């Protein structure tokens, strides 16, 4: 029962992703490392 | 809620095996 | 020609079909059950399509041909063959079947077949003249076999005047073909009618109308999934337009869940659009399979971008979103509720600090939200509260905001409340099933 | 040799004898069971912590004040484990009868 | 009886998907033991309902 | 094996293309011997324009002039073979174009080379190298459907007969696409149960090998099969007695140093963004290896004040707040934070209510299914 009354209408990952990938944040080793400069004086 | 769940899907079997015997029946009908 | 002959076997067997179908309506008004007429109609969507002027053709010069006014009708709208050698006479009706007149739920599928070839045709005005005929001589029938083909037949002239781009030529007629059909207690009439009748004012912005008929009219259980789903997603936009977001969530998810398998794309896109919309209004991030689907990726991919800045909280590129697909968001009818979510944003945030914390400062909320100042954030965080998206409790005298501890749900009464709700379906799902049993006449 | 193994008593000693003391203790705080074994109150909460970890001795501790909780770890009550199993089984049977019913 | 109804749903899932269409009116007549299909099963059901049931409305 | 393809120049081709590497002297003198070496004058002529490098004219002159006098003399001894000796020399020798084919990077050749002589050959082990062969070849390239194509036909093949080895060697090569689609939990199974007798050193050396198991094993095994599988294990141990930093991150998650194991943890990310196979998936590992250091922490506490676990874990308060409220939004760890007293709550469920959210949410899904059955048999 094609319902044609609603009219129908690169990143080829086979891996599932959920949201966190997207978010954009400096690598984890930048942040450990100011972390660890900041926490060091 | 188990109990049921396994009723009602014997229920629907039974339903569906009668369903397949009748239209059978009646496609060797003719 | 080779492509010739072909067509022509495809037409024989087209034929053949629609003998079959019609046998199963002669068979299902003798018997007066709905099943035969029902898989007539469910075979009626393949036949609708692969479809030729010589196969109608045909099809009305073996059936009917009883010089009646519908061969002076549809004929004269529909080209006619030269005397094709293969002049097999598809008469299933011979010597006194060809005199009886053809039956009405027949004539009415015929009628229905030419009106679905002119459809395919691009013939609006041809087959809004043939469906006004049979429309109005399916009227004047009252046997009940004839409802699940008279709904069949007035969905597709609803849509044969909505490609007629009017749909308003329509909305008084079937306010009363939906109002016979609930007098006389047919359930796949009215339940068509009524998803008709929502979807144009849905087209025309008749909201309010469209809300106030849904308050009064009921529909039936008893009806197809189909028709469920459509329904289900017109009373999900009725929903979330009128600011009941939780039940719109509710509803346009159990309508994605109805919908037919692999079948309709369109519709799955439209709900899955809206539904993100709403969702997105009500707090909660949408799940990342939608956008990950093969089919709907395209589609749902500035809501995609949406949900990315609604959760980030960046208002600059909600903004940014607005700007490359506001004109898109337009014409898929939900420009008004991204502009909800634009300024609803920081409900999400609320909801994730709810979420997490549990007895956040407020001073620390109002930095975490990017709000001016904590007293704003007190403002916003018992407005949430109302707002069923926390359940939390704020304590002014030292200004933190105390959410509720949580308990125990199974000592509590909840999990008795879910079984009893999945016993009765189970109950009822057997009680239904047992009740057919379709037992043959011996 | 000698060294590996030895700390291997020691770890095996330390954990009979935290297990020992902590036997008439429900919610015993830290200092107390760190005091009884004579050792360091971190080297305790550390060996503490991976003996919850590893489905030893069952308990909670909390750092927010210090205790170390215990309880009799409820059994599993395995008619829900039977139920789900079954659930599970019939929804396989479900999906079978879908396999059929495709002939009408 | 759960645990048993469990073992019971296996089975009624092995005869099930099994389907064996070599007859099927007459495979239905050669494994007629008193098994699992229906006699070891609901039965069972309606045991664990009538009991669970009864001993409900007892307490309340 | 045969070493050809060398996923060691896909290595460095993908290390130049990332954009802090892209400059490296180093991996680029390395690429160049290889290439000159091998002669691969169309992979050099890909890899100069997507780099945008300086084509020498010389080298790429010679290295083609070289290729077609090879090509010209594999065809010469193509065609005798077909006029004179039998269909075993012509399939021999229609290998040895292959082989020649891929050495230089020509993909579509070497592909359609490889598929006309698994047409034309006959023997099932035969069979299964040239499988083992084009998989090596996607591999090198990254052609998802290539490697899951091949993946089936050679577990087809292995399943009408096959050897141990043969096996053995694909259970290495699932093991090495699983951890290029991200699907840790196989890599992991597949990794462990070949790292006793590991004997495809053409992917990847036995160090590497071992390192990439400890790595997936990590994300995917629990604490049990983890202490039982990899740090029981005679062989990762024996293999990480020679990679210290592998053994120290490994370490520190079983035995409950967190500092040393976000340092490892640093260190590991920053080799997998350099890594071609675990690059498209190092932050994903990062987040999920932090997540699960997290939640260990957290199985034996109830409690725990911000500031225990960051002096634990060597960062500061406002950091792992930060984290911790991130990770919970997203419905990963159990536990409320509680910022004014500074206190982290588990909420770990009851086994009696996690099995009440189970049974509801399967039987709910069971009931759609069986209201779905219903609305379509009862017509």
């Amino acid at each position: 029962d094609e319902f044609e009354e609603f009219p129908a209408e690169e990143d080829a990952h086979v891996w599932e992703d959920n949201w966190d990938d997207d978010n954009v944040e400096d690598d984890f080793s930048n942040q450990l490392r100011a972390e660890l400069e900041k926490h060091g004086y | 809620y188990l109990a049921s769940l396994i009723r009602s899907v014997v229920a629907l079997h039974n339903l569906i095996n009668n369903k397949i015997a009748n239209r059978d029946a009646e496609k060797k009908e003719g | 020609a080779a492509a010739e002959h072909s067509q022509r076997e495809l037409d024989t067997v087209t034929l053949e079909d629609i003998k079959e179908h019609v046998k199963q309506l002669e068979k299902a008004v003798s018997g007066k059950e709905p099943r035969f007429v029902l898989r007539a109609l469910r075979m009626l969507p393949s036949t609708s399509r692969r479809l030729n002027h010589y196969v109608l053709y045909k099809a009305v010069q073996g059936f009917f041909t009883s010089n009646n006014a519908t061969r002076d009708f549809l004929l004269p709208f529909l080209e006619e063959p030269m005397d094709t050698e293969a002049d097999l006479q598809f008469r299933p009706r011979t010597g006194k079947a060809a005199s009886t007149p053809l039956l009405p739920e027949v004539e009415a599928y015929l009628q229905l077949l030419v009106v679905i070839f002119m459809m395919n045709s691009k013939r609006y005005k041809e087959a809004q003249k043939i469906s006004d005929d049979l429309m109005q001589k399916i009227s004047t029938q009252n046997r009940r076999a004839l409802d699940l083909v008279a709904a069949k037949c007035y969905y597709y002239h609803a849509r044969v005047y909505e490609f007629l781009d009017k749909l308003d030529v329509v909305r008084s007629f079937l306010h009363a073909r939906l109002r016979t059909a609930t007098l006389r207690h047919d359930a796949d009439g009215q339940a068509t009618l009524l998803n008709l009748l929502l979807r144009n004012y849905l087209h025309y912005s008749l909201y309010d109308q469209a809300e106030k008929l849904v308050s009064k009219s009921v529909f039936p259980e008893q009806a197809n999934n189909n028709e469920w789903a459509r329904y289900l997603y017109y009373t999900g936009r009725i929903k979330a337009i009128q600011l009941e977001y939780s039940e719109a969530r509710r509803t346009m998810t159990n309508a994605l869940r109805k919908a037919p398998q692999h079948t309709a794309v369109g519709f799955k896109q439209t709900v899955h659009k809206l539904l993100i919309v709403v969702e997105l209004l009500l707090g909660e991030i949408p799940d990342r399979l939608q956008f990950r689907q093969p089919s709907l990726k395209r589609s749902l991919m500035p809501y995609f971008l949406l949900t990315q800045a609604v959760r980030t909280g960046n208002l600059a590129k909600f903004n940014q979103v607005l700007d490359q697909f506001g004109e898109k968001f337009q014409a898929d009818g939900t420009y008004t509720l991204i502009i909800r979510l634009r300024h609803n944003v920081i409900k999400t945030g609320v909801r994730m600090i709810s979420l997490s914390y549990s007895r956040i400062s407020l001073a620390d909320i109002a930095q975490k939200l990017q709000l001016d100042s904590p007293e704003d954030a007190e403002f916003i965080v018992a407005k949430a509260i109302r707002d069923g998206v926390i359940e939390a409790s704020i304590n002014h005298e030292k200004g933190y905001v105390q959410s509720k501890e949580m308990i125990d749900i199974y000592s509590t009464r909840e999990p008795q409340l879910a079984f009893h709700q999945r016993i009765s379906f189970c109950l009822d799902i057997h009680n239904m099933s047992v009740k057919a049993m379709r037992f043959p006449p011996k | 040799i000698i060294s590996t193994h030895l700390a291997k008593l020691y770890d095996n000693l330390l954990e009979q004898n935290l297990i020992r003391v902590i036997e008439p203790f429900s919610r015993v705080q830290i200092e107390h069971i760190s005091s009884l074994i004579k050792l360091s109150k971190a080297d305790v909460e550390r060996k503490l912590s991976q003996m919850i970890l590893d489905k030893k001795f069952h308990g909670i501790l909390d750092q927010g004040e210090g205790v170390l909780i215990i309880f009799d770890e409820p059994p599993v009550d395995k008619t829900y484990e039977a139920a789900l199993e079954t659930i599970q089984n019939m929804s396989k049977v479900v999906d079978s009868l879908y396999n059929k019913a495709k002939k009408l | 009886v759960v645990k048993e109804m469990l073992e019971l749903a296996k089975n009624y899932n092995k005869a099930v998907e099994e389907e064996d269409k070599m007859t099927p009116e007459q495979l239905a007549i050669k494994n007629v033991g008193k098994q699992d299909p229906k006699r070891h099963l609901e039965e069972h059901v309606d045991v664990l309902m009538t009991s669970n049931i009864v001993q409900c409305l007892a307490a309340m | 094996l045969p070493k050809n393809p060398d996923l060691r120049i896909a290595q460095l081709r993908f290390l130049l293309s990332l954009p802090e590497h892209r400059g490296d002297a180093a991996v680029r003198d390395e690429l160049m011997a290889a290439v000159r070496d091998n002669n691969m004058a169309p992979y050099y002529e890909a890899l100069c324009k997507s780099l945008d490098w300086q084509i020498d004219v010389d080298l790429l002159n010679k290295m083609k002039k070289a290729n077609e006098d090879e090509l010209k003399r594999l065809d010469e001894e193509l065609e005798d073979a077909e006029k004179n000796l039998g269909e075993s020399e012509i399939r021999d020798a229609m290998m040895a174009k292959a082989e020649y084919l891929c050495r230089i990077g020509d993909k579509e050749g070497a592909l359609t080379a490889f598929r006309k002589t698994y047409d034309k050959t006959v023997a099932l082990g035969h069979r299964l190298d040239i499988v083992f062969y084009l998989l090596r070849i996607g591999l090198f390239y990254m052609d998802n459907d290539l490697i899951t194509r091949n993946t089936e036909k050679a577990k087809s093949l292995i399943e009408e007969g096959g050897d141990w080895d043969r096996r053995n060697r694909l259970k290495v090569y699932q093991g090495l696409y699983c951890v290029a689609i991200r699907d840790f939990k196989q890599a992991a199974e597949l990794f462990l149960d070949t790292v006793s007798t590991f004997t495809s050193y053409e992917l990847m050396d036995y160090k590497t090998f071992v390192t990439y198991t400890v790595y997936v094993s990590m994300i995917a095994l629990e604490r049990p099969d983890l202490r039982e599988k990899v740090i029981k294990g005679a062989e990762i141990l024996e293999v990480l007695h020679s990679l210290p930093a592998v053994r120290q991150y490994l370490f520190s998650l079983y035995e409950c140093r967190y500092s040393v194991f976000f340092q490892s943890l640093a260190v590991v990310e920053q080799e997998m963004k350099k890594d071609w196979l675990f690059a498209p998936h190092y932050r994903y590992y990062v987040r999920e290896m932090r997540i699960h250091a997290y939640s260990q922490l957290l199985e034996s506490y109830r409690s725990l004040t911000l500031g225990y676990m960051a002096e634990a874990f060597g960062v500061g308060v406002e950091f792992i707040d930060q984290e911790l409220s991130r990770f919970i939004a997203a419905g990963r760890l159990h536990c409320k934070i509680d910022k004014v007293n500074e206190i982290v709550e588990t909420n770990r469920p009851d086994s009696k209510n996690w099995q009440y959210q189970e049974t509801i949410k399967k039987g709910d899904l069971l009931l759609n299914r069986v209201q779905k059955l219903s609305r379509v048999i009862n017509m």
